């Protein structure tokens, strides 16, 4: 059929839906292919737009192409991702670098799939590593509101957490 | 140059160049 008449804006607009929807089936792919030893990710169930719509078949045509290649890597993403030691603090930056020494040499559509593979392994990589950052923000959340309303406070008053060592005491 | 940044690129371009010589032409 006809190929589109594209607006570099459109195509950026259009790539959210090419990449969740390659999301969903890779994970969908995997989970079956693999059962308990594929990780799971809560994050991935989802597909937040029309299956049937042309950026929902080709994120699966890209997912299903790759089914059994990509699994030949596992091995030595899990490795370079382990070492890479990626976070939620720090995943933008390093994104954004080795997405840019991918194409450093020049696109061709082999290594824009490839970008979206690593989209995904990162994704999954955070995420099931615990890397997501989540506790660390609940963490800050509860100091600062002790810190704010008084309950830092009222625990000084009465001698500090040390104090809670008698709870279960007697 | 061993940074994991780097290794994981090259690997994406090698990949993605397999990827390109098969399905795209
Ligand atoms: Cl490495």
């Amino acid at each position: 059929g006809p190929l589109g008449s594209m607006s570099e804006e459109q195509v950026a607009q259009d790539t959210e839906e090419v990449f969740r929807s390659y999301v969903f089936y890779r994970h969908q792919q995997e989970q079956e292919a693999e059962g308990v030893a594929a990780p799971a990710d809560p994050e991935m169930v989802t597909l937040p737009l029309q299956p049937s719509s042309t950026m929902g078949q080709v994120g699966r045509q890209l997912a299903i192409i790759g089914d059994d290649i990509n699994r030949r890597y596992d091995s030595e993403f899990q490795t370079m991702l382990q070492h890479l030691q990626p976070t939620a603090e720090n995943a933008y930056e390093y994104f954004t670098k080795i997405a840019t020494s991918l194409f450093e040499s020049g696109i061709n559509w082999g290594r824009v799939v490839a970008l979206l593979g690593f989209g995904y392994r990162l994704a999954l990589h955070v995420y099931q590593h615990g890397l997501t950052g989540f506790l660390g923000q609940v963490t800050r959340f509860v100091v600062d509101f002790m810190l704010h309303h008084s309950i830092a406070r009222w625990i000084a008053q009465r001698g500090g957490w040390v104090a809670a060592l008698n709870l279960g005491n007697g | 140059d061993m940074r994991p940044e780097i290794r994981i690129a090259q690997e994406l371009r090698r990949i993605g160049d397999e990827f390109n010589a098969t399905y795209a032409r």
